[PDB]
DNA sequence: GATCATATTGTCCAGACAGT
DNA sequence: ACTGTCTGGACTGGTCGGCGCTATGATC
RNA sequence: UCUUAUUUUUUUUCUAUUUUGCGCCGACC
C-alpha cells in the first residue's frame, strides 16, 4: 500500500513519502471542484473545451519513446556490466574503467527500439498509431497529414459530444476538412492561424 | 453412393477416444530443426499431416494440399481442469455429495425431476429453467439425503481455482484448494443415472471428462506452418501455445519422477493449468492473456471460433467464392433493366462451365478453336472422366477435334448470359438481382439506371459485385427468381422499387406538359430512340406554320397498354378546383368525352383514358419510386415483362426529352428580385425583434413557465418555433417568386431531384442551425464564438444564419453550418452501425422462419409461428398499398372494361 | 569463431448476486 | 420481496492501396 | 546301510510405377 500510494497516487507531485502531505492539498482541490458542482457553486468544464486540452505532438512523444528505449538501454548496460564483473573479476573491471564501460553497451538495442516504434507506430503504454506513412498523392495531402490532430478515442464509439464542432475550435482546428465515416470527428487538421 | 449429415451430436471427448484418435504422441517441444525438417515425436510431425510440399505423410501417405490432417494426443502428468466446463464443474461440485456421490436431492424429488424432464418435451429453455432450479435446491443441502455425510460449501475462483470451506476442530473456518484430480475423483463418484438431473448424457458428457487428463492437439493442417520471405519459418500462435504446454508438462513430469516437494508439484500443475486455459481461451477473464516474444497477444480456438473474423462468420458463414468480378459502374441508359455491362477482358476472364449436346456442338466447337485469346472463345475443357485442361496455342486445334458428347467447355461470357449482379452493403434482397450478360470494350461495368434505387447506388466511383452462376440448377434459380423484372416492386412497402429517378422524370414532366409539342422529325427520332413499334405516325394536333405539330401526350399514349384507364393527383397539384371538375366530371359518365376533357384538362389532374394521356404531367406519381400509380397498376395488371418493356421504352423517350429540348440549371435559377430581398431581409428584422422581445421578458421575468418546463429551455423553445415561423414565411416568400418555368423548381415540383426546401436555402436563407434538436451552444462561456457578447441568447450569436448560399454566410455563419454539417455526418456515421448490427439481430432471429405449403410459419423444431402468414396469406409484395385487394381499383377497372 | 535449450504468467445493456 | 453492484459481451458490411514485425545469453 | 524328474519331422520373393497471422493508418461505397 506504501509504494501504491507512493507511485500511483498523484505521480505528478513526485515520489518521495516527503510531498505526500502536499499531495493531500492536491487532492482538497479536487474535492472542492467536486463539492462545487454538488452544491451549484461552480458549473461543470466542458471536456472538449480546448482550454482543458493539449496537443502531444512529435517532440513529446518522441521524449517518451527515447526515455523508454534509454531505461531499457540502461538496464542492459547494467547487466552488461554485472556478468562482465562477475566473469572476469575485479582485476581485469578495474584495470581501464574507460573501456569496462564502453564494452558494456549494445547501441542498437536502444535503436531498435526507436525506430521501429516509428516503423509499426506501435508507441509504449498502450498507445498505438502515433506514426503513420506520409501520404504522397499530391502536395495537399502531404501537408493536410503533417498538419493532423488524432483523438485517443475509439473509433466505433459514438462520440455525439466530442466528435462534433465546438466552439473554441475557431482559429485553431479546421471546421469542415474532416474524413468520413468512423473517422469523423475524432481526426481534426490544424487551421491555418493556429499556432503550438 | 452418396450421404448427407442428418443430424449432429455433440459431446464431451473422452480420454479413451482422444488417445485412439491420435495417430501420434507430442512430447518435443519444437517443430523444425536446424536444417527445416521436422522432428519425430514433436508438433511438426509427419504423423499428423503435411503442409510442405516436399514431405509425405506417415499415417496416410499423402503429399500437401490432399492430406485431411490427423490428431495428436498429449499424456499431461497432472489433470488441468477444462476453462469452458469450469463453472459447470463448479455447478456439479454445487449438487453431488463430496462423499457417496449422488445428488443432493430425494428420491421422490429425483423422480419427480424425471417426469418434469420427461412432459415439457425439447425446448431449451425450460430445461435450462429446470436445470437452475435443480441446482439451487441442491446446492442449499449439506446433508446427503442418502448417506448423511455432512457437505461443505464450494467457492468457485475465476477461471479454474475451486475452494471449499471446511471447519477444523477448534470451529474456525478455512479455505482449502480443491485441485483437479481431487475433483475428478469427486466427478467420478457420480452414477449415469443422475446425469439427467445435472444436464449431463450419461453415454456422452461424463463429469469426469470436463477435467482434462489428455490433451489433444490439432493437426498440421489445422495450424499450418509457411516459411517467410527472409526464410525464416513463421510458426503459428496455437503451435507457441502447445510449446508451451508440453514444455511445462516435461518439466512436470521430470520434477515428479524426481520427488519434487509439493511446492514444485503444485506451482508446476499452476502454470500447466493457466497455459491450458490461454491455449482453450486466451480472452479469459481474471487471468493475463498469452503474449509472443514480441508483445503480442495470440488467439487461440476460441478466438478462432468467435467473432467477426472468427471460423464461424469470417470462414462459415460468409466466405471468399470463386467466380466473381468487381469494378465500378458507370449509367447506360441504352440497355434493358434485365442486363449488366461486362467488360470484354472481364468476359474473357469469367468462364461458364456448358456441357457439349447434340444442340451446342457446332457453337462449343467454335469456342475450342478460338481460344482464351479470341472472343467468343473457352478457357478449360474438362473430358466426362472428369481431367481438366487448360486451352493454350498448341493444343487448341487438338481438343476441338477430340470434343463430343459429354465434354464440358469453360466457355466466355456471352450474351444473354445469367450473372449475379450485388452491391454491398446487402440491406434487403433486392441488392442482388440476375442481370443479362451484355459485352462491351471498355473497362468499367455498366448498370441501368432504373435498378440503380433497388442497389442504392450513384455513379460517385461505386463498385459493385458481379458473380457468374457455373451449374445448370444455379443459373436457373438465377433466372427464374432473381431475375430484374420480377423484383420491380418492393415487398417491404408493396410499391415500385425499380422505377424512373431524376432526367426520367424531368424529362416526362418535359413531354407530358402543357404546350409541349414536337415535330415530325423529333416525333420519329423519339421513336426510334425508345425502341417503339410504331409503324406509322398518328393524326398530328395542331399545324403550326404550316408543318404538323405532335402533342407529347400523344406520344406517352403510346407506351400504354391501349386497355388501361387511371386517373389520380400528382405533386403539381395547386389548383384543386380543376381537379375537382376533372373528378366530377370522371364521375357522372364514367367514360367522359376526350374533347370534353381536353377542354378542362389539367396538368395536376393525371387521367389515362383507355391508353391515351387526356390530361396531366408525368412525374414522380406516375412512375416515380414508392409513389408510381401507373407503374405499380402495369406492373400489377399487365404483368412484369410488359411492365418491363414500358419501363425501358419511357425512360429512352424521357432521355430522349431532356437531351434535346435542353434542360439546365444557372445562376440565376436561385436569383431573386429586390422586393423578395426586401421581404427577406423584413421577416429577418421581424425575427430578431421577436427573439429580442422574448430575452427581455425572460429577463425581466414576466415569461411563462411552460407546464412542467422551466424558465430556459421554454424560451428556448420559444425563439426555435420563431425561427421555424421566419424560416416558412422565407421559403413561402421564394416559393412565390419562383414560378414553374424554372428547371430546379421543375425538378423539385416534380420530385425528380431535390426538395422546395434545397431551393429555398440557396436563395432566401439557411435557417437555423441546431445540434441534437436544440440551438447551438458548445463554446466558451456564455457563448459559441467569442465574437459575440458572453450571455447573448440572440438568433445571430447561436446559429440562425440570415443569408443563403447565393448571398454567402459570415464567418460566424460559416461556422455555424460547419457544427450542423458535422452533426449530421456523425450522425449517419453513428447510426449505420447499429442499423446493421439491429439488421444483423433481427435476421439471425428470423433466418429460419418459412410459409409451409398450407399457409403456417413455423420454426424448425415445429412450433406454429403463425397459422397464416400475415394473418390473411398475402405476400406484401403482391398486396395492394398494405391491403389485400383493392376492391375500388377491381371494381372500377372491370367496370371500365365491360362499359368499353 | 559456430551452436543451443529456453524464451513471465469506453458505453450500454443484461444476468447473477449480497444486502436490507 | 426490492435494490444497488459485479461480471460478461458486442460495438454495419464490403473493397482499393500501403507499412511492418514475428531471438537470445551461455557454451567449447 | 538309502529317498522324490524328464526326452524327437509339414508357410513361399535376395526386390518394385500459388505466404499466413497480428496490429496500425488511409480512402471509397
Ligand atoms: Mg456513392
Ligand atoms: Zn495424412
Ligand atoms: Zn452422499
Amino acid at each position: 500500500a506504501e509504494h501504491i500510494i507512493d507511485n500511483n497516487l498523484l505521480p505528478h507531485m513526485g515520489v518521495d513519502p516527503e510531498n505526500r502531505r502536499a499531495k493531500a492539498y492536491y487532492l482538497g482541490m479536487m474535492a472542492l471542484k467536486v463539492l462545487e458542482l454538488s452544491l451549484g457553486l461552480r458549473g461543470e468544464d466542458d471536456k472538449d473545451h480546448y482550454a482543458n486540452k493539449r496537443l502531444k505532438l512529435a517532440g513529446d512523444l518522441l521524449k517518451d519513446l527515447f526515455r523508454v528505449a534509454f531505461g531499457q538501454l540502461v538496464k542492459d548496460m547494467q547487466y552488461q556490466m554485472t556478468k562482465t564483473y562477475q566473469r572476469k573479476g575485479e582485476r581485469y573491471t578495474f584495470e581501464n574503467i574507460q573501456r569496462f564501460v564502453r564494452n558494456s553497451i549494445r547501441p542498437d538495442v536502444l535503436s531498435e527500439r526507436i525506430e521501429h516504434a516509428l516503423a509499426t507506430g506501435s508507441w509504449p503504454g498502450g498507445r498505438t498509431g502515433v506514426s503513420q506513412l506520409l501520404d504522397r498523392t499530391n502536395y495537399m495531402s502531404t501537408l493536410s497529414h503533417l498538419r493532423r490532430v488524432t483523438s485517443p478515442l475509439s473509433r466505433d464509439q459514438p462520440h455525439f459530444e466530442a466528435r462534433d464542432l465546438h466552439g473554441t475550435h475557431w482559429g485553431r482546428i479546421c471546421p469542415t476538412e474532416t474524413p468520413e465515416g468512423p473517422n469523423c470527428g475524432l481526426v481534426k487538421n490544424l487551421a491555418l492561424m493556429s499556432q503550438i | 453412393m452418396k450421404k448427407v449429415i442428418g443430424s449432429i451430436e455433440f459431446g464431451i471427448l473422452s480420454p479413451q477416444e482422444i488417445r485412439k484418435m491420435s495417430a501420434a504422441e507430442i512430447t518435443v517441444p519444437d517443430t523444425y530443426d536446424d536444417d527445416g525438417y521436422p522432428i519425430e515425436g514433436g508438433l511438426m510431425d509427419k504423423r499428423l499431416g503435411v503442409i510442405d510440399p516436399g514431405l509425405r505423410c506417415e499415417t496416410c501417405g499423402a503429399r500437401a494440399g490432399e492430406c485431411p490432417g490427423h490428431f495428436g494426443h498429449i499424456e499431461l502428468a497432472r489433470p488441468v481442469i477444462h476453462v469452458g466446463f469450469a463453472k459447470t464443474i463448479h455447478r456439479v461440485l454445487e449438487s453431488t455429495c463430496r462423499e457417496c456421490g449422488r445428488i443432493k436431492l430425494t428420491d421422490e424429488e429425483i423422480e419427480e425431476y424425471m417426469q418434469k424432464f420427461e412432459v415439457m418435451g425439447d425446448r431449451k429453455g425450460a430445461v435450462d429453467k429446470l436445470i437452475k432450479e435443480i441446482h439451487k435446491k441442491a446446492k442449499e443441502r449439506m446433508v446427503c439425503p442418502h448417506c448423511g455425510a455432512p457437505q461443505f460449501p464450494i467457492k468457485f475462483e475465476r477461471p479454474t481455482i475451486y475452494w471449499e470451506l471446511r471447519k477444523d476442530e477448534e470451529g474456525n473456518e478455512y479455505k482449502h484448494r480443491m485441485m483437479p484430480s481431487e475433483v475428478r475423483d469427486r466427478l467420478e463418484k457420480i452414477p449415469d443415472k443422475d446425469l439427467p438431473l445435472l444436464g449431463l448424457h450419461p453415454e456422452k458428457s461424463r463429469p469426469e471428462w470436463m477435467v482434462l487428463t489428455v490433451l489433444p492437439v490439432p493437426p498440421v493442417t489445422m495450424r499450418p506452418s509457411i516459411t517467410l520471405e527472409s526464410g525464416i519459418r513463421a510458426e503459428d500462435d496455437l503451435t507457441h501455445k502447445l510449446v508451451d504446454i508440453i514444455r511445462i508438462n516435461n518439466r512436470l513430469k521430470s520434477n515428479i519422477e524426481a520427488g519434487a516437494p509439493q511446492l514444485i508439484i503444485e506451482d508446476l500443475w499452476d502454470l500447466l493449468q493457466y497455459h491450458v486455459t490461454t491455449y482453450i481461451n486466451n480472452e479469459t477473464s481474471g487471468v493475463p492473456p498469452a503474449k509472443h516474444k514480441s508483445g503480442r497477444p495470440l488467439k487461440t480456438l476460441a478466438q478462432r471460433l468467435k467473432g467477426k473474423e472468427g471460423r464461424f462468420r469470417g470462414n462459415l458463414s460468409g466466405k471468399r467464392v470463386n467466380f466473381s468480378a468487381r469494378t465500378v459502374i458507370s449509367p447506360d441508359p441504352m440497355i434493358s433493366i434485365n442486363e449488366v455491362g461486362v467488360p470484354l477482358a472481364v468476359a474473357m476472364e469469367l468462364t461458364v462451365p456448358e456441357k457439349v449436346t447434340e444442340f451446342n456442338y457446332e457453337k462449343l466447337k467454335q469456342r475450342v478453336l478460338n481460344g482464351p485469346e479470341k472472343y467468343p472463345g473457352a478457357n478449360y475443357v474438362i473430358d466426362p472422366e472428369g481431367r481438366r485442361i487448360r486451352l493454350m496455342e498448341s493444343n487448341r486445334e487438338l481438343i476441338a477435334e477430340k470434343l463430343d458428347i459429354g465434354w464440358t467447355v469453360e466457355r466466355h461470357l456471352e450474351d444473354g448470359d445469367v450473372v449475379l449482379f450485388n452491391r454491398q452493403p446487402s440491406l434487403h434482397r433486392m441488392s442482388i438481382m440476375a442481370h443479362r450478360v451484355r459485352v462491351m470494350p471498355y473497362r468499367t461495368f455498366r448498370l441501368n439506371l432504373p435498378v440503380c434505387p433497388p442497389y442504392n447506388a450513384d455513379f460517385d466511383g461505386d463498385e459493385m459485385n458481379l458473380h457468374v452462376p457455373q451449374t445448370e440448377e444455379a443459373q436457373a434459380e438465377a433466372k427464374i427468381l432473381m431475375e430484374v423484372q420480377n423484383h420491380i416492386i418492393s415487398p417491404r412497402y408493396g410499391g415500385p422499387l425499380i422505377a424512373g429517378i431524376q432526367d426520367h422524370i424531368s424529362g416526362g414532366y418535359l413531354l407530358t406538359r402543357e404546350g409541349a409539342y414536337f415535330t415530325r422529325y423529333e416525333v420519329e427520332q423519339m421513336l426510334m430512340f425508345a425502341g417503339m413499334d410504331v409503324n406509322e405516325l398518328p393524326e398530328p394536333d395542331k399545324y403550326e406554320n404550316g408543318e404538323p405539330l405532335w402533342s407529347g401526350k400523344t406520344i406517352f399514349s403510346l407506351l400504354l397498354p391501349d386497355d388501361l384507364t387511371i386517373w389520380y393527383r400528382n405533386k403539381l397539384c395547386d389548383e384543386p378546383e380543376r381537379c375537382e371538375a376533372l373528378e366530377k366530371l370522371i364521375e357522372e359518365k364514367l367514360i367522359p368525352d376526350p374533347e370534353e376533357v381536353r377542354k378542362l384538362a389539367y396538368d395536376g389532374f393525371v387521367y389515362i383514358q383507355n391508353g391515351k394521356l387526356l390530361s396531366g404531367a408525368v412525374d414522380k406519381k406516375a412512375y416515380g419510386r414508392e409513389d408510381g400509380k401507373l407503374l405499380d397498376i402495369i406492373v400489377r395488371e399487365y404483368g412484369v415483362e410488359r411492365a418491363r418493356q414500358f419501363l425501358d421504352q419511357v425512360t429512352k423517350l424521357t432521355i430522349w426529352v431532356i437531351t434535346h429540348k435542353g434542360f439546365t440549371t444557372a445562376i440565376d435559377d436561385e436569383d431573386l428580385p429586390q422586393e423578395a430581398i426586401d421581404r427577406i431581409h423584413e421577416i429577418i428584422r421581424e425575427a430578431e425583434e421577436k427573439v429580442q422581445r422574448l430575452i427581455e421578458a425572460y429577463k425581466r421575468g414576466e415569461l411563462e413557465p411552460l407546464p412542467g418546463k422551466t424558465l430556459e429551455e421554454t424560451l428556448e423553445s420559444k425563439i426555435m418555433a420563431v425561427l421555424a415561423e421566419a424560416r416558412d414565411n422565407a421559403g413561402k416568400v421564394a416559393e412565390r417568386y419562383l414560378g414553374m418555368n424554372n428547371h430546379a423548381v421543375i425538378m423539385a415540383k416534380t420530385g425528380a431531384r431535390g426538395k422546395i426546401l434545397n431551393i429555398t436555402q440557396m436563395a432566401a436563407m439557411l435557417g437555423q442551425q441546431s445540434i441534437r434538436g436544440k440551438r447551438l451552444y458548445r463554446g466558451y462561456r456564455g457563448r459559441v464564438l467569442t465574437h459575440f457578447k458572453p450571455g447573448d441568447l440572440g438568433a445571430r450569436a447561436r446559429g440562425f444564419v440570415t443569408n443563403s448560399y447565393k448571398s454567402g454566410l459570415t464567418p460566424q455563419e460559416y461556422f455555424f453550418h460547419a457544427m450542423g454539417g458535422r452533426e449530421g455526418l456523425v450522425d449517419t456515421a453513428v447510426r449505420t452501425a447499429q442499423s446493421g448490427y439491429m439488421q444483423r439481430r433481427l435476421i439471425n432471429a428470423l433466418q429460419d422462419l418459412k410459409v409451409d405449403y398450407d399457409g403456417t410459419v413455423r420454426d424448425p423444431t415445429g412450433i406454429i409461428v403463425q397459422f397464416k402468414y400475415g394473418e390473411d396469406g398475402v405476400d406484401p409484395m403482391k398486396s395492394w398499398q398494405g391491403k389485400t385487394v383493392d376492391v375500388d381499383r377491381v371494381i372500377v377497372r372491370t367496370l371500365l372494361k365491360m362499359r368499353g
